[PDB]
């Protein structure tokens, strides 16, 4: 067989796909990535809304925006929750 | 559109 | 309705594993979608994972070659075997 | 299930 040499760089996140969706924006979990940090946590389900990361509001604002602020952040982040956003 | 976190 | 949830981010190269068989070889089952060798292009299902930074992923389990592929740094180097099965 | 790195 043909034999090469890959080198990856991990993915290093909350294991979360994330929309934005109205009104104001809103951002919202699409999928939880299997055997990511949120599946093994167990709480967050496709649906929910996240609205904030460490104290700074996620509403109002793209995907792109979003994945800004909760990227930038330390090892450990505190994401406010509300299940099944879509009331 | 959707982005990974 | 309103829950406060931490999460401690985790690493990961988007790779479903399994061994196989003189001795056992680490396979790839499935490239996950969006993840890190997705996004790269290069890996795909039925290429044999050789070793892990330098490090032998022949004659040993599914489990063991988990333990070596996430005990790693942020960057993994992986030696492949395009379609393992010769 | 799967054994995912």
């Amino acid at each position: 067989p043909e034999i090469i040499t890959v080198t990856l760089k991990k993915q290093n996140g909350m294991g979360l796909s994330i929309v934005a969706a109205k009104d104001k924006l809103g951002i919202y979990v699409k999928s939880v990535v299997k055997g990511g940090a949120a599946d093994v946590d167990g709480r967050l389900a496709a649906g929910d809304q996240l609205l904030s990361v460490d104290g700074r509001s996620l509403v109002g604002l793209s995907q792109e925006r979003a994945a800004e602020l909760m990227t930038r952040t330390s090892s450990v982040v505190t994401l406010e929750v509300a299940k099944q956003g879509a009331i | 559109p959707d982005l990974l976190v």
